[PDB]
RNA sequence: GGAGCAAACCGGAUUAGAUACCCGGGUAGUCCACGCCCUAAACGAUGCGCGCUAGGUCUCUGGGUCUCCUGGGGGCCGAAGCUA
RNA sequence: UAAACUCCUGAACCCGGGACGAAACCCCCGAGGAGGGGACUGACGGUACCGGGGUAAUAGCGCCGGCCAACUCCGUGCCAGCAGCCGCGGUAAUACGGAGGGCGCGAGCGUUACCCGGAUUCACUGGGCGUAAAGGGCGUGUAGGCGGCCUGGGGCGUCCCAUGUGA
């Protein structure tokens, strides 16, 4: 039945990266867009686009990686180090502005859900509005 | 377990129990002896010890190690239990207190006198 | 202000009284989860108008009896036998617990 | 109270010149000068690789002796620092340097800091015109530290102030030997101090 | 020409009819105290000749650390399978608070102010290695906005 | 209901002893109906449902003009990763 | 440098001075009001404090094998005894007991008791369950828990500002 559409995506992504795939699809969502639209605005991916699969709405996620490395295992450093889900479907989590978390000391983003809209972290204290913490990314 | 299991069943609390039934959780309990007797110690070691059973205020009765060289505890001599286990001796989780009551201090000792109720010489 | 809760009647088997059940979801004070809890109140229905299945708004009122400290304010929507079951279904379960 | 018992036998233990000795430690013997090794029946014997606790401990004890202060007081003035915002390393020493007995030594009023103590604890020393014989008094910025009128002509001070003539002392202290008056310009930074101590170990040892 | 401090020199014993011959474990650290660090682990029947090998393996395996005004560039947790390590940035005058083991690592890193702890297992040899994979994964801001650029 | 097998049970040998191993015999049982029993190394010692993450090869099975792809099921080998 | 020895300082004590805390009720003018005025009252206490004079003037306690820092001699010989854990003692003990010395701390130092900590060892932050303790013997299913893509209203949760309370 697919329990949490939102964590599946971050996993589609996560997994898609460890094998260094140029692209990976994830079923459409006017919300899921509000997530990717951010991960790209913050350069974790080259962006995306809505594609057509067997007559079904999907979202291709074009991945990004560092350069090939020097020495043992030319594995390129991951552009998406971390992408864990914080607010889960079994355990919802909502934060007030006066306590929004800071992902890995400033270098990390905490994409969350608020009334004003779907926003990052600094962009959440910009508009000084809290909401449901979707997930942390670095 | 799922957080929902936690809402329901919830995390279980330890609840520790005392290795010293001294009553009132009291740091010391007066008691008179009933019999002072030497007892040999446990597995890895051997040496006829000096111990005694002490009937307590609370109608109790316990065995407590008498530490130090030589003692003057007979039968009806009262003493102060200090509570403390001796590994050498199975089933003795109490110490007689020296320099207190009918249990005098130590004869001639100079090092660590406080740990044995021994007055500083002149 | 006089406290008010939305709820659902689940017994008009009493003379001019009713058994109003109201759920109250709230964030657990340790595990975040929004856990619903429920309480039963008894409302003073002088006109014997409020029947079973009724969803009502009750108001903190001057005591009417031992456990009647609330009067029903106004109806919400009649036919609601669906929810009423949920409660009476849990009832039958207690039987299959003892021994 | 103070360490009373021999104090130039720590001079050795540390291996760091502790001028808790007046004219002595300068002269051809802070004792240490003659015997640069640890006290005891051993001491002069192949040293043993100190443990982390050790090095930290030892660096931590080295400090307390120099200021000849109670460990109660010492620690309780450390916490005081930890609380206030700022770097705890330097700030710690600042409080220390605001000791009335210290300001005395550091200004030069008394030859040793062991003497800077008694001379205060004998009412010899006043602040802002008013007598203060409590060795702990926390010197605030601006306070004029000086001697009384009952000491203006006393053998000792007149042989220290004699030996205080112009010779600069303390980048945060104005000293007027002519009238025997001294002032505490400001709290001291770090660079103004240079005790043979690592303030970055002490902070560590106090985590156990 | 750098700096040296060994964390431990154990006495591993093996079996062979009649008796039991031994080698040794030598874990060491090297670091100029300004951004370069090197842990090493060598072995040899000789106790000195051990740390002397460990020292060479040291200068070999190296790692620049993105020191930030004397501290870490950002906190990190790193699981070396068996043992867990936690590193945090700290304001000035905080000190090196850590197990004695990861301490050496950081005190040789040039680190001066840090917050850390060791979760789960606490085997020296592994903790060490973790701490090493820890630093080899620190990311200063530039190193970040460079990747997330790729222009 | 009872041919075969077979705890227990007796006998032969073995053994210092042999209530055991081995052998000859042997009853409940093993089988049927009906009821009760509800245990287990009830073991993949791996709860279930769903999405994701290279392939190679053997087999069972269903569809497709088929030295090949496409579903399902049983094995082995191994990408990444996981693991004490 | 510890000691004696030299010099200076002068806790203790002595004499002298000596409070803050205490201005209102009271009273006159005014009017018994406002306001102005005038008068008494201190247990602590002859205390704090100040001035003078002024004598070198108690040190104690725990430990010293590892954790955990501080080692040697001597006695004892699985005895006497130490012990919080691992353990030490059966002629060579830095672990028993004196001493030398030393580490810590100081009018305290130890000990016992109990509390949190370490214990990330009940785990929300933060653990797990193929063999280490741990998958229910296996199914069906009640309550519960969780739930796909889209447009809209409501706005409970959620978020936010103001405000009352949070003595
Ligand atoms: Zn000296």
């Amino acid at each position: 039945m697919l329990t949490d559409p939102i964590a599946d995506m971050l996993t589609r992504i996560r997994n898609a990266t460890r094998v260094y795939k140029e692209s990976t699809d994830v079923p459409a969502s006017r919300f899921k867009e509000e997530i990717l639209r951010i991960l790209a605005r913050e350069g974790f991916i080259k962006g995306y686009e809505r594609v057509d699969v067997d007559g079904k709405p999907y979202l291709r996620v074009y991945l990004k990686y560092g350069p090939r490395r020097q020495g043992p295992d030319p594995r390129p450093e991951q552009v998406i180090h971390h992408i864990r889900r914080i607010s889960k479907p079994g355990r919802r989590v909502y934060v007030g502005v006066k306590e929004i978390p800071r992902v890995r000391r400033g270098l990390g983003i905490a994409i969350l859900s608020t009334s004003k809209g779907v926003l990052t972290d600094r962009e959440a204290r910009k508009l000084g509005v809290g909401g449901e913490l979707i997930c942390e990314v670095w | 377990p799922t957080i929902n299991q936690l809402v329901r069943k919830g995390r279980e609390k330890v609840r520790k129990k005392s290795k010293v039934p001294a009553l009132k959780g009291a740091p010391f309990r007066r008691g008179v002896c009933t019999v002072v007797r030497t007892v040999t110690p446990k597995k890895p070691n051997s040496a006829l010890r000096k111990v005694a059973k002490v009937r307590l205020t609370s109608g109790y009765e316990v065995t407590a190690y008498i530490p130090g060289e030589g003692h003057n505890l007979q039968e009806h001599s009262v003493v102060l239990i200090r509570g403390g286990r001796v590994k050498d001796l199975p089933g003795v989780r109490y110490h007689i207190v020296r320099g207190v009551y009918d249990a005098a201090g130590v004869k001639d000792r100079k090092k660590s006198r406080s740990k044995y109720g021994t007055k500083k010489p002149k | 202000p006089k406290k008010v809760l939305t709820g659902v009647v689940v017994s008009d088997k009493m003379q001019k009284t009713v058994t109003v059940l109201v759920e109250r979801q709230f964030p657990h004070p340790l595990y975040g989860k929004v856990i619903k809890r429920s309480k039963k109140y008894l409302a003073h229905d002088p006109e014997e108008k409020y029947k079973l299945g009724d969803v009502v708004e009750i108001i903190e009122s001057r005591p009417i009896s031992k456990r009647k400290r609330f009067r029903v304010l106004r109806l919400v929507e009649s036919g609601r036998m669906d929810l009423v079951e949920k409660y009476l279904i849990r009832r039958q379960n207690y039987q299959s617990l003892s021994k | 109270g103070r360490y009373i018992g021999p104090v130039c036998r720590l001079c050795r233990r540390e291996g760091v010149k502790l001028y808790l000795k007046g004219e002595r430690c300068y002269s051809p013997k802070c004792a240490m000068e003659r015997r640069p090794y640890p006290p005891g029946q051993h001491g002069q014997k192949r040293a043993r690789r100190p443990s982390d606790y050790a090095v930290r401990l030892r660096e931590k004890q080295k400090l307390r002796r120099i200021y000849g202060i109670s460990e109660r007081q010492f620690r309780n003035l450390f916490e005081e620092a930890s609380k206030k915002k700022g770097v705890t390393g330097s700030v710690f020493l600042g409080l220390l340097e605001s000791r009335l007995d210290n300001v005395v030594y550091r200004l030069g009023f008394a030859v040793s800091r062991r003497q800077a103590r008694q001379l205060v604890r004998h009412g010899h020393i006043t602040v802002n015109g008013r007598r203060v014989d409590l060795p702990s008094y926390r010197v605030r910025p601006g306070d004029e530290i000086a001697v009384a009128e009952k000491s203006r002509n006393l053998e000792l001070i007149r042989q220290n102030l004699e030996a205080m003539k112009g010779r600069k002392v303390g980048p945060w202290l104005s000293l007027d030997v002519e009238g025997m008056k001294g002032k505490f310009l400001r709290l001291p930074d770090r660079e103004d101090l240079a005790l043979p101590v690592n303030e970055q170990l002490v902070i560590e040892f106090y985590s156990r | 020409d750098f700096e040296e401090k060994m964390i431990l020199i154990r006495r591993t014993a093996r079996m062979q009819a009649g008796g039991r011959r031994f080698r040794f474990g030598a874990l060491v650290v090297v670091g100029d105290r300004q951004g370069r660090v090197g842990l090493g682990f060598g072995k040899a029947p000789e106790v000195p000749l051990a740390v002397q090998k460990a020292g060479y393996y040291a200068r070999r395996n190296m790692v620049e650390v993105p020191l930030q005004n004397g501290t870490i560039p950002h906190e990190i947790e790193v699981e070396f399978g068996a043992s867990k390590i936690v590193l945090k940035p700290a304001a000035p005058g905080t000190g090196v608070i850590a197990g004695a083991v990861p301490r050496a690592i950081l005190e040789l890193a040039g680190v001066t102010d840090i917050l850390t702890k060791e979760l789960g297992s606490r085997n020296p040899i592994n903790i060490a290695y973790a701490t090493m994979e820890a630093l080899r994964q620190l990311r200063t801001k530039a190193d970040v906005e460079r990747l997330r650029k790729g222009e």
